[PDB]
């Protein structure tokens, strides 16, 4: 009886409690024989089978934590007589040089033709001139030892349930794929009310509007309203618009983002500068590698603009198709792993630019032998060259490598090599291959190549870099629920959501209706996004991976409709998260290492004091006169003193500091404390003085323009607050839960070469970044000797045997062996080199041949992801260890690292030598 | 610890003939690095001043005082930025001869001073950056270290030729300041060309 | 000591009282003395939303305007009525009311009539640049 068998259990626990406070092993020796009683049920092979292809399984579980628990619980300018101060310590107010205020004045009250009095002065101060325990530990550890060796095939599978990613990503290339239709991809989340964005309905009309609505309505056109600009890099996470007015509004999604839970809140967007376009904008296109660059096209026009960090158009570059005679911009693509290269496609050409070379000529201008351009991607093959692949309207695949013979130095090229592909569906009819083609995407991520035809029918497949061949072939069938629709509708539009690798996007080219596809090694889960209602035409979709208030990255899925509502779509983490499983994922555990002020600075002119408090009585050029006037001065009887605002009208300056005279009328009328930036300054003066304050780099940048000067009140008794003068200064599972248990109680039992062995067994047996945890926790002079020994003669064996057989080491086995050597190296660096005592080369060398593998590009990198997470942390590890041992070859090492043309590697390595030398 | 520091930076002087066309943006984190080890070779003990005189005569080796190349001087190469970050290195170890807060490091830190101008000089240095200031001269006539990293945090050479002219307003200027500060070496002789 | 004499506090009551006092531009005369204006006071005719105009005693004004001479309490920070901007001069003033509120017709108190001395203080008019115009340039 499974159910009600852990809350008994925890009762029972309850009562081992009371007798724990006062009694006699009350529960110890039961739970002992629950203990094996579990163990007697397991112990069937045909329910450990069935476990394989759970009651009892659960109750095992809550057991070992109960007994885990149970253990646990068992010189001066008067030397050559300038900028001169008061020190009020010393009463020189008579005054002090630069020098001798931050020498014989220095810690004292100082206030930014003269001759140093400090050093005037001949007096020498100027220095500028129980039983339970017992039973546990006695047969009860053993005990659970031979439990776990002999379930240890059971617990084996039950820990199976990067080399799996590769195998994960070679799976998906060999395996035939399920396709299934779901509802759960994709979950509605948070939607606007009707218009909240007005005028998003291109509305197109006249000779040009005309053209334009026959191209979308023929299906050679589709109009791209949304784009999000939030490269991995960046972290301006925005959301570009275009409008009918053929205005493109720039709006921030992190306030959107955020509200992810919000239950009855409206949606917040808020929006920035917009960008200027004289064209009807048809499609947007955001630079991947550069989050502020934007591809904006028209029909016969394409403009690059660069946005600000406030939103605000910054640069403005117009580019030159040239089409040909009724030819126009299909769209324009920033080729992956680029900032410059941007694609523009034609149905006549496709013209590359370098925009950092020539924005007017073409480095590539490729045309094809017959028919039109439907589509075109760029793949990078094994080499690292693009490959661009072209969808013709007669269905024919082109594809072409892009090299100098190729390039458009010599004018148009020809591209004549088709990709061959053979299936029963693509029978070319009239020379039409389905109907003709559609569109062509590549997943460099996948590795897989997406296509779909006129006639419904679309593939994945899998092709070789090298030799540009078809390996595997995957249909796509999409069966309608809607009865009637047999007919399969052709996919457009495919994309691929960025760092959520698997989450494919797509909409139907004649429907419109968004696709949203995960792809598994064995499956493609598919699922519909409808409308409610359909009133809601879809116009645009957009997909973005954010960090959310939890630190998650939700994938969140933004629609557009035609009526200027937006609705929000949340991926389901669930059915989404298969190629993020930490078991796919490259879990890291390297991350987790991973007084003159006044002398350089001009006050400030037509600085704007308004102080709201001073605005009701004084105007605001009195207000600028009487804090720049002597005599003259400001007053507040406001209780608690006032608010001065301070603006700054000059652009081009920068507020760096501020000075405050107080006390010339009154000193008890001065105020007591001033607060600037959050920052509270007690102002203790005794006579009329001036107050320094200087803004920190982040402060100044916060006093830009604008700044507010908090006054406090003073000690008159009439509670009137003076200040005479303000100077402003600038410059221009149930397997995660079984093994947690088992493992917590092995370590509050063994609280040892066994032991060690048994958590060397389960390090190097499979874990979802949960065993090993469990087995961190196992392990935590005569001990750090041991441990220290256990450790190193396992990172050294781990290396011998990676050397023997010719294997490059597992980068994350590989950062492991590094974090704990260079753990030691800084606890014990002799226990370091005695241990491991040919080491040290080792290593360096498997870094080098590690960071050889490294992905040369992100986006570019598929599932898998070789050469090593955290170069820059190893590297510091790396010189940690060597400078370990050699306090106790390496040299060469070292200059070997520091040469790296790779920049962070040496860098890097500079940082952790300065750390070592101090 | 210091002899084991002090091995090191002799082993790397010796692999130094290797760092030539690597790159002195790429190098920058090696003469740090060489600087660091330097910022122990202090104390009146003559063993580490024996060290720092043999990197005082590596980097003169570099240097070309005797090469009579001041065109190839002019024209920015991989010498030129290896000359420039040895000029740099040099500068960080004479900046550092103050005798604010040094528990008897004024007396090593101007030792090493003294030493470093004396072997300038030895070389006929000043000469050679007179040479390349009237190459540089001419060059404008045909137009008509971390302090850099942070100043130029693009850490690119940017304007060499400025720099190299930065950089021997510097080098020299610290020879003569030395020269006077020590009296037993005798500052440089400037005839009216000069 | 200066008092508002014949100015009760429409909140508290308490007439005559010293201090600043604080006109409604939107209540017909309405008045507040300065710790009910700070805290907010507010009644069946009157909210914090109301553009008002600060009124000194020939005391504060002295004290206020202390240092610089100018007439005898002569009110020199005009608060405009419709947006409740403040530290503006009739000059000024007339500026903003005729480039930011040309078209608004809403009934206002005048702040300089109210606040000038022998001006109407209760003087109301739909279009307060008339009186920037023809009764205050
Ligand atoms: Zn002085
Ligand atoms: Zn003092
Ligand atoms: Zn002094
Ligand atoms: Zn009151
Ligand atoms: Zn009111
Ligand atoms: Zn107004
Ligand atoms: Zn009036």
């Amino acid at each position: 009886d499974g159910t009600g068998f852990p809350e008994l259990m925890v009762v029972m626990a309850t009562l081992a409690s009371a007798g724990q406070g006062a009694g006699h092993l009350q529960l110890h020796n039961a739970a002992v024989d629950w203990l094996s009683r579990c163990k007697k049920y397991l112990s069937q092979k045909n329910v450990v089978e069935k476990l394989n292809a759970v009651m009892i399984l659960e109750c095992t579980c809550h057991i070992m934590s109960y007994l885990a628990d149970v253990t646990n619980a068992l010189l001066c300018t008067f030397t050559i007589t300038q900028h001169w101060y008061h020190c009020h310590t010393c009463k020189m107010v008579v005054g002090v040089c630069t020098v001798c205020a931050k020498v014989c004045h220095k810690d004292h009250e100082i206030s930014y033709s003269f001759f140093c009095d400090c050093g005037a002065k001949e007096d020498g101060s100027c220095l500028a001139l129980e039983e339970l325990q017992n039973q546990a530990n006695f047969s009860f550890a053993p005990l659970v030892l031979d439990m776990l060796n002999f379930l240890m095939d059971a617990i084996q599978t039950n820990f199976q349930q990067s080399s799996r990613a590769q195998q994960a990503l070679s799976e998906l290339h060999t395996v035939e794929k399920a396709v299934e239709m779901t509802d759960q991809l994709m979950v509605p989340t948070l939607g606007s009310q009707e218009g909240a964005f007005e005028n998003v309905r291109m509305n197109y009309s006249g000779d040009q509007g005309q053209t334009i609505r026959q191209l979308i309505s023929a299906h050679v056109l589709r109009r791209v309203a949304m784009c999000v600009l939030s490269s991995p890099h960046g972290r301006r996470q925005h959301l570009a618009v275009s409008h009918e007015k053929g205005k493109i509004t720039v709006l921030q999604l992190s306030a959107l983002l955020k509200q992810a839970d919000s239950s009855k809140r409206k949606l917040t967007l808020t929006r920035l500068a917009s960008a200027p376009v004289p064209f009807t904008v048809l499609s947007l296109t955001g630079n991947p590698c550069k989050e502020d660059y934007l591809a904006v096209c028209g029909l016969k026009d394409c403009h690059v603009l660069t946005f600000s960090s406030s939103g605000s158009v910054s640069d403005h570059l117009v580019l030159h198709p040239q089409l040909a005679t009724g030819n126009f911009i299909i769209k324009a693509v920033w080729l992956p792993g680029s900032q410059t290269e941007l694609a523009i496609v034609t149905a006549d050409f496709v013209k590359i630019y370098d925009l950092c070379v020539d924005a007017l000529s073409p480095t590539f201008y490729f045309l094809l032998p017959s028919s039109k351009i439907r589509d075109v991607t760029f793949l990078f093959n094994e080499e690292g060259k693009n490959i661009i692949v072209i969808m013709s309207s007669a269905g024919y695949i082109y594809t072409q490598l892009m090299e100098e013979a190729s390039s458009a130095q010599q004018g148009p090229f020809y591209v004549t090599n088709v990709l061959e592909i053979n299936h029963e569906d693509l029978k070319d009819s009239n020379s039409q291959v389905a109907g003709g083609g559609v569109s062509v995407y590549y997943s460099h991520v996948l590795q897989m190549l997406f296509f779909s035809y006129c006639q419904g029918k679309s593939f994945a497949a899998t092709i070789s870099r090298t030799t540009l061949e078809v390996l595997q072939l995957f249909p796509i069938n999409i069966k309608s629920s809607n009865g009637g629709s047999k007919t399969s509708p052709a996919l457009c539009q495919w994309s691929e959501v960025m760092n959520h690798p698997g989450l494919v996007c797509c909409v139907q080219q004649t429907t419109g209706v968004p696709l949203v596809v995960m792809v598994k090694p064995d499956t493609f889960l598919i699922q519909e996004i409808k409308t409610l209602p359909a009133k809601a035409k879809i116009q645009d979709m957009v997909a973005i991976r954010h960090t959310a208030c939890n630190e998650q990255q939700r994938t969140t899925m933004i629609l557009l409709c035609e009526d200027g509502s937006l609705r929000i779509y949340m991926a389901n983490v669930e059915n989404t998260s298969y190629w993020l499983q930490p078991s796919l994922q490259p879990s890291s555990v390297i991350s987790i290492m991973k007084i003159d002020f006044f002398e350089h600075n001009q006050q400030l002119t037509d600085v704007e004091f308004g102080g709201n408090d001073l605005l009701q009585v004084y105007n605001a050029q009195q207000i600028k006169h009487r804090l720049n006037s002597t005599g003259m001065y400001v007053a507040n009887t406001k209780p608690g003193g006032f608010t001065i605002e301070i603006s700054n009208n000059n652009s081009t300056m920068v507020m760096t500091g501020m000075r405050i005279q107080i006390g010339t009328q009154a000193i008890e009328r001065a105020p007591s404390y001033i607060e600037i930036f959050g920052r509270t300054m007690q102002l203790n003066l005794s006579r009329s003085r001036w107050f320094d304050f200087p803004f920190t780099r982040e402060e100044a940048l916060q006093a830009d323009k604008k700044l507010n000067l908090f006054i406090g009140a003073s000690v008159d008794p009439a509670g009137v607050t003076m200040i005479d003068a303000v100077k402003i200064y600038g410059k221009t599972t149930v397997l995660e839960r079984l093994v947690v248990s088992s493992l917590e109680a092995l370590e509050s039992c063994f609280a040892k070469n066994a032991a060690q062995e048994l958590a060397t067994l389960l390090l190097s047996l499979p874990a979802p970044a949960s065993v090993q945890q469990q087995s961190k926790s196992l392990l935590a002079s005569a001990y750090h000797s041991h441990k220290d020994q256990a450790l190193l003669s396992k990172a050294v064996q781990c290396l011998n045997t990676s050397s023997k057989e010719g294997k490059d080491l597992d980068p994350e086995v590989f950062q492991r062996l590094v974090i704990t050597a260079r753990s030691i190296a800084i606890m014990r660096p002799n226990n370091l080199v005695h241990f491991t005592e040919s080491f040290i080369t080792q290593l360096v060398n498997h870094f080098w041949k590690l960071h050889a593998s490294k992905p040369k590009n992100a986006f570019l990198a598929p599932a898998c992801l070789p050469g090593l997470t955290h170069i820059e942390a190893t590297v510091n590890a790396l010189v940690d260890i060597i400078h370990g041992y050699c306090t106790c070859t390496a040299s060469k090492i070292y200059m070997q690292m520091l040469l790296c043309p790779d920049p962070a590697v040496s860098f890097s390595c500079k940082q952790a030598l300065i750390r070592v030398l101090r | 610890l210091h002899m084991v520091r002090l091995m090191l930076l002799e082993r790397l002087l010796q692999t130094l003939p290797q760092l030539r066309n690597v790159g002195g943006v790429r190098a920058i984190p090696y003469m740090q690095v060489i600087l660091m080890l330097t910022t122990d070779l202090d104390g009146e003990d003559e063993k580490d001043k024996g060290a720092l005189d043999n990197l005082l005569s590596q980097l003169i080796a570099e240097l070309g005082m005797d090469k009579k190349d001041v065109s190839k001087k002019n024209e920015r190469s991989a010498l030129n930025e290896v000359h420039l970050v040895v000029m740099r290195l040099l500068s960080v170890f004479m900046s550092r001869t103050k005798s604010g807060s040094k528990s008897s490091i004024c007396e090593s830190s101007s030792l090493i001073s003294s030493a470093t101008a004396a072997a300038l000089l030895s070389s006929g240095a000043v000469d050679y950056c007179l040479h390349v200031l009237k190459s540089l001269l001419e060059y404008w006539k045909s137009q008509q270290l971390r302090q850099y990293v942070k100043g130029h945090a693009a850490d690119v050479f940017e304007a060499y030729t400025q720099l190299l002219t930065e950089m021997v307003l510097r080098l020299p200027y610290q020879i003569k300041k030395i020269t006077d500060t020590n009296s037993r070496i005798p500052p440089p002789v400037f005839d009216h060309s000069w | 000591m200066s008092r508002h004499e014949g100015v009760s506090c429409d909140a508290c009551l308490k007439g005559n009282f010293r201090g600043r006092r604080y006109k409604c531009l939107i209540c017909y005369d309405y008045d507040l003395c300065a710790s009910c204006y700070e805290s907010g006071a507010t009644t069946t005719r009157h909210t914090t939303d109301h553009p008002m105009q600060c009124i000194l005693t020939r005391v504060d004004f002295d004290l206020y305007y202390g240092g610089e001479a100018f007439s005898v309490e002569q009110p020199q920070s005009f608060t405009c009525p419709y947006c409740g901007k403040m530290g503006y001069t009739e000059t000024s003033l007339q500026e903003h009311v005729t480039s930011e509120h040309a078209e608004t017709s809403t009934e206002v108190i005048c702040p300089i009539c109210a606040a000038l001395p022998g001006g109407d203080p209760n003087h109301v008019t739909d279009d307060f640049a008339a009186h920037l115009t023809l009764e205050h340039r």
